[PDB]
């Protein structure tokens, strides 16, 4: 553990002890996550094991990439890609002039494309936030903090509950469903993608009950035609009061016809029903920045 | 072939290829052993059953034991001359990894030294999953023998809607294919095998050939020499039938075929031999 000399403290959170760290004699900069072993009587934690395990195995353009993981003393260091700011810095710098609309088509597609080689390599990020999505000086965005990541199975079983950030979990989460898996991370990133319309955040909740109440008073509170099996959830209750679903034109006001598409379509009651990263990549709000492969019919 | 549906949050040809793609990063060496002159075979299957019932005390996933008996068997690919005495450590420290890596609430550090009696201290744990995770160059995620099995029930088990993801098919059959493959993996010619050619071998005693492949894509020919190989074990599980469900107090009856069982299957092994 040398040639590298710590620049600044980048943060302190859930992730660890974060360091912008840059090479003396490359002049290469790189993100440090110090663990430090003594404090932790379990050893390695759990999520620094699944985290490491899954990016290493996650190799993409659109995640932050995991470089070497360094045994020095009794600390764990995790090398990490450095990127210089985070979405959520980006979107409150950008709050007066607002992000202009290519840049938040662009954000969102290369978005879609990692979420979509995280699902198709059975993974579930289950923290989408805008804290979490790096960008850099080039105009691309990544995906970042795999600590509250998991693979599921093919089928799964029932995994961690109450999981995700509070504003961006999805409504089926705080209903308590036995079972979920990637459309989870799609509804986190419609409340990005609206995030980045309207520079405010979409359901702003302060409780799980404001939170779901929030989300009733948008898309209307849900019922078994648009979302069977809803008055079967544990945390369901008949005393919901009824909203109507608000007209899109009013919810992000900036987006035209493709994109109220999209964002309604990732903002889906039913999670069976809810569009798939794959599925968003083709969409017609996309249009103009991909063009669709020739698909083999056989 | 792949015997996966059309999935709807990815391409079903991709899913399936980058999971057999995975097996070819994950190796196997039958003979490791080799490597530890003074280590026999047997040793590992009494290692391995004992990991077992630890597994059954604390309640622990089948999906973690076998994370922890792949961690075993390629961390001694890539060691040299190690000690019976040794042979503990490596395998409750394995153990203990694969917790934390799949349980919601695992248990303490203490509670692995607790079962090995004295002989391996927390300290001693958390030094060798350091050795053991940075040997195995931290790829800690394989498609395990059980997982395979579980990809196979559901394909059997699947209706018009092709919902792949939530789990649909009958416990006490799942735990009788598990029944087998927990006998096999004590054998260490297990290996020669890749493990989703072990899960279909197991899956096809205890049912058919057009049934195995549909549910896993491998051709009879693929399989041949495993199901040869799995002859002996598949006859004396036969012999002795097969065992019930099992109810666990704190785990849901939805689950409980997912909960590592041990039976003393010792004798089991030999009978196999000849
Ligand atoms: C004080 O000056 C600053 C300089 C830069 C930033 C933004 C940033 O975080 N860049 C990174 C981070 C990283 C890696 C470090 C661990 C992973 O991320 C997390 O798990 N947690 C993050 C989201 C906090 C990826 N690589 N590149 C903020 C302040």
């Amino acid at each position: 553990m040398e040639n590298f000399q710590k620049v600044e403290k980048i943060g302190e959170g859930t992730y660890g002890v974060v360091y912008k760290a840059r090479n003396k004699l490359t002049g290469e900069v790189v993100a440090l996550k110090k663990i430090r072993l003594d404090t932790e009587t379990e050893g390695v934690p759990s999520t620094a094991i699944r985290e490491i395990s899954l990016l290493k195995e996650l190799n993409h353009p659109n995640i932050v990439k995991l470089l070497d993981v360094i045994h020095t003393e009794n600390k764990l260091y995790l090398v990490f890609e450095f990127l210089h700011q985070d979405l959520k810095k980006f979107m409150d710098a950008s709050a007066l002039t607002g992000i202009p609309l290519p840049l938040i088509k662009s954000y969102l597609f290369q978005l879609l494309q990692g979420l979509a080689f995280c699902h198709s390599h059975r993974v579930l990020h289950r923290d989408l936030k805008p804290q979490n999505l790096l960008i850099n000086t080039e105009g691309a965005i990544k995906l970042a903090d795999f600590g509250l990541a998991r693979a599921f199975g093919v089928p799964v079983r029932t995994y961690t509950h109450e999981v995700v950030t509070l504003w961006y979990r999805a409504p089926e989460i705080l209903l308590g469903c036995k079972y979920y898996s990637t459309a989870v991370d799609i509804w986190s990133l419609g409340c990005i993608f609206a995030e980045m319309v309207t520079r405010r955040a979409l359901f702003p909740g302060d409780s799980e009950i404001d939170q779901l109440f929030r989300i009733f008073r948008t898309l209307g509170t849900p019922d078994e035609v648009v979302w069977p099996g809803v008055t079967s959830m544990p945390d369901y209750k008949p005393s919901f009061p009824k909203w109507a679903r608000q007209d899109f034109s009013k919810v992000v006001p900036p987006l035209d016809e493709d994109g109220r598409s999209l964002l309604s379509q990732m903002l889906h009651y039913d999670p069976n029903k809810r569009i798939s990263a794959k599925a968003a990549l083709a969409h017609p709000f996309f249009q103009d920045v991909t063009k669709p492969v020739p698909h083999l019919r056989l | 072939g792949s015997p996966l549906p059309v999935l709807s949050w990815a391409n079903r040809e991709e899913v399936w290829k980058i999971m057999l793609n995975k097996e070819k990063t994950y190796l196997r060496d039958q003979h490791f052993l080799e490597q530890h002159p003074l280590l026999q075979p047997k040793m590992r299957a009494i290692l391995l059953d004992w990991l077992m019932e630890v597994c059954e005390v604390y309640k622990l996933h089948r999906e973690t034991f076998y994370l922890a008996q792949d961690f075993f068997d390629r961390y001694m690919a890539t060691q040299e001359n190690v000690v019976k005495t040794l042979l503990q450590l490596i395998g409750i420290s394995s153990l203990f990894i694969a917790a934390k890596l799949e349980e919601i609430y695992p248990p303490k550090l203490h509670q692995f030294a607790y079962v090995t009696d004295g002989a391996c201290s927390g300290d001693e744990i958390l030094t060798m999953e350091l050795m053991i995770m940075k040997a195995l160059k931290w790829r800690l995620s394989p498609l395990t023998i059980v997982s395979w099995l579980n990809v196979y029930m559901q394909v059997a088990y699947l209706n018009d809607l092709h919902e792949v993801l939530l789990p649909q098919y009958p416990q006490q059959i799942f735990i009788q294919i598990a029944e087998l493959l927990d006998l096999c993996v004590l054998d260490v010619d297990c290996l020669e095998f890749p493990y989703g050619i072990l899960a279909a071998s197991a899956l096809y005693h205890f049912s058919s050939s057009e049934l195995m492949q549909k549910v896993s894509g491998y051709q009879w020919c693929d399989i041949e020499n495993c199901v040869k190989w799995m002859v002996p074990f598949a006859m004396v599980i036969r012999e002795t039938g097969s065992s019930k469900l099992k109810h666990f107090r704190g785990v849901a009856d939805e689950d409980a075929h997912n909960i590592q069982t041990h039976r003393d299957s010792l004798d089991l092994l030999d009978k196999a031999r000849a």
